[PDB]
């Protein structure tokens, strides 16, 4: 029943600040416990930021690179820990996890013994503004078919921020679907591709629609993908 | 200042194989064993596997073991299971906790037979062309291993800086990869030229393969 | 090299209604720390009974600096069981080191 839940993520503009929260459930902050913030940029590795002793003394511990730009603090009365992030820069876009160390019965505890984690919250540092994608068909042609299988798909271009979901035929088509990681373009907008491989004999007998959802912009697109003349 | 180096950055293995991942520190970790290993799966938080200073009574199957003391550490998976393919991270603690850091991680992926990519090319849609922008995409499907080189050519001029790509995780049925590359041009530039070519270099090809089209030809 | 505290003696035998005193020794290292007194329950869970920075279970520091008296005031027969102490260091290095366990008999 013990839980950590991170909140406060979202779009923040470079050079500004953001405060994140870690709300704990199932235990009290009196002693034996430290809460840590750990981050992970899209597609990269884990990175430890800082930790705080929950309990009266409130000692803080900061990674060398984070000192003077991040501030960690606590509120025992609502079992919540805070991470203050200043002078935000683009490389700070990441998922931010809080993790707990400590307890009793385990013999030895240090800050490397992080045995309880939240799901993390996404912070994107960017000056772009919310924009729904343009959905374009990747039409199946002789140049996309081989050995009984044809490739078709949807290009979901120029949206902000993450995420977007794609499905095919309202969810009836699931085998052969490959949706790719998005790419961040120099415009500051994202773009991704979703392709499905289907029998060559089905084209012209079976219709294919990709269903694109971008909730930040309240965009919903059904794009029929068919062969071209 | 402590720097923690993890090797290799990725490896491929089959179920049943023994894998060793090593982790080496600039300076001795605290009390010579303040070091842990973590498993992470896509979209999921990391999970503690090994806590060296007091080996866990948790649910690590016997096949996981850590060794090493001071500055060099090893994670061994003696009989790799399907659920073990994941990324693994070491985490070092030091006399000053301000030095604590993760290693860069080791991705353990599924080994298979080498397989050359199927390559497909898609011209920009007529919908997008009305908008003033042209995106041409090149799809690489069913290949192994992951390393692949996509080179765009426009009228046999080799493109740089106007394309981007991304790769799937290993395919759930045959453990291959797929790759999507997008070359993006202005409509004006797209309509100045004729031959759009996607040239692919991969281990499974004895020499590079090219898929191309002439705009206005179909 | 971990040097965990000690919990003296491995076995107290007492009679019901009697003062029972364990003694937990956390060598030197007295600059920023908390010391917990635990009892294990049937299910191998750890229950805090008192702590040095702080009435049936009293923890009192000794003149030594390093030695601590951890004592049950009115012994009982269900107060009986297995105990240990935990040293929580906050500086220079964040740490918990637990003692080995000892038995109370009464």
């Amino acid at each position: 029943e013990q839980q950590l839940v991170e909140s406060g993520g979202g779009v923040v503009q470079p050079g500004r600040s953001l405060r994140l929260s870690c709300a704990a459930s199932g235990f009290s902050f009196s002693s034996t416990y430290w809460l840590s913030w750990v981050r992970q940029a899209p597609g990269k590795g884990l990175e430890w930021i800082a930790a705080i002793y929950v309990g009266s003394s409130g000692n803080t511990y900061y990674a060398n690179w984070a000192k003077g730009r991040f501030t960690i603090s606590k509120d025992s009365s609502s079992t919540t820990v805070f991470l203050q992030m200043n002078s935000l820069r683009a490389e700070d876009t990441a998922v931010y996890f809080c993790a707990r160390a400590g307890g009793a019965g385990g013999g030895v505890y240090t800050l490397t013994r992080l045995d309880l984690w939240g799901q993390g919250t996404l912070v994107t540092v960017s000056s772009a503004s919310t924009k729904g994608p343009s959905v374009f068909p990747l039409a199946p042609s002789s140049k996309s078919t081989s050995g009984g299988t044809a490739a078709l798909g949807c290009l979901v271009k120029d949206y902000f921020p993450e995420p977007v979901t794609v499905s095919w035929n309202s969810g009836a088509l699931t085998s052969g679907v490959h949706t790719f990681p998005a790419v961040l373009q120099s415009s500051g907008l994202y773009s991704l591709s979703s392709v499905v491989t289907v029998p060559s004999s089905s084209l012209g007998t079976q219709t294919y629609i990709c269903n694109v959802n971008h909730k930040p912009s309240n965009t919903k697109v059904d794009k029929k993908v068919e062969p071209k003349s | 200042a402590a720097q923690l180096t993890q090797s290799p950055s990725s490896l491929s293995a089959s179920v049943g194989d023994r894998v060793t991942i090593t982790c080496q520190s600039s300076q001795s970790v605290y009390n010579n064993n303040d070091l842990a290993w973590y498993q992470q799966k896509p979209g999921k938080p990391p999970k503690l596997l090994i806590y060296t200073p007091s080996s866990l009574t948790s649910g690590v199957p016997s096949r996981f073991s850590g060794s090493g003391s001071g500055t060099d550490f090893t994670l061994t998976i003696s009989s790799l299971q399907p659920e073990d393919f994941a990324t693994y991270y070491c985490l070092g603690g030091y006399d000053d906790d301000s030095d604590n850091a993760f290693g860069g991680g080791t991705k353990v992926e599924i080994k298979r037979t080498v397989a050359a990519p199927s390559v497909f090319i898609f011209p920009p849609s007529d919908e997008q062309l009305k908008s003033g922008t042209a995106s041409v995409v090149c799809l690489l499907n069913n290949f192994y291993p992951r390393e692949a080189k996509v080179q765009w050519k426009v009228d046999n001029a080799l493109q740089s800086g106007n394309s981007q790509e991304s790769v799937t995780e290993q395919d759930s049925k045959d453990s291959t990869y797929s790759l999507s590359s997008t070359l993006t041009l202005s409509k004006a530039d797209y309509e100045k030229h004729k031959v759009y070519a996607c040239e692919v270099t991969h281990q499974g090809l004895s020499s590079p393969v090219t898929k191309s089209f002439n705009r206005g030809e179909c | 090299p971990w040097n965990p505290p000690t919990f003296s003696p491995a076995l107290l035998v007492v009679t019901e209604g009697d003062n029972a005193t364990f003694t937990c020794s956390f060598s030197n290292t007295s600059e920023s720390f908390v010391l917990n007194w635990y009892r294990m329950s049937p299910s191998n869970q750890t229950d805090k009974l008192a702590a040095f920075p702080e009435s049936r279970f009293r923890v009192t520091q000794l003149p030594n600096g390093r030695d601590f008296h951890m004592s049950v005031v009115r012994a009982r027969r269900n107060d009986s069981g297995t105990y240990l102490c935990g040293a929580i260091s906050l500086a220079p290095k964040a740490q918990i080191k637990e003692s080995l366990r000892a038995e109370l008999r009464v």
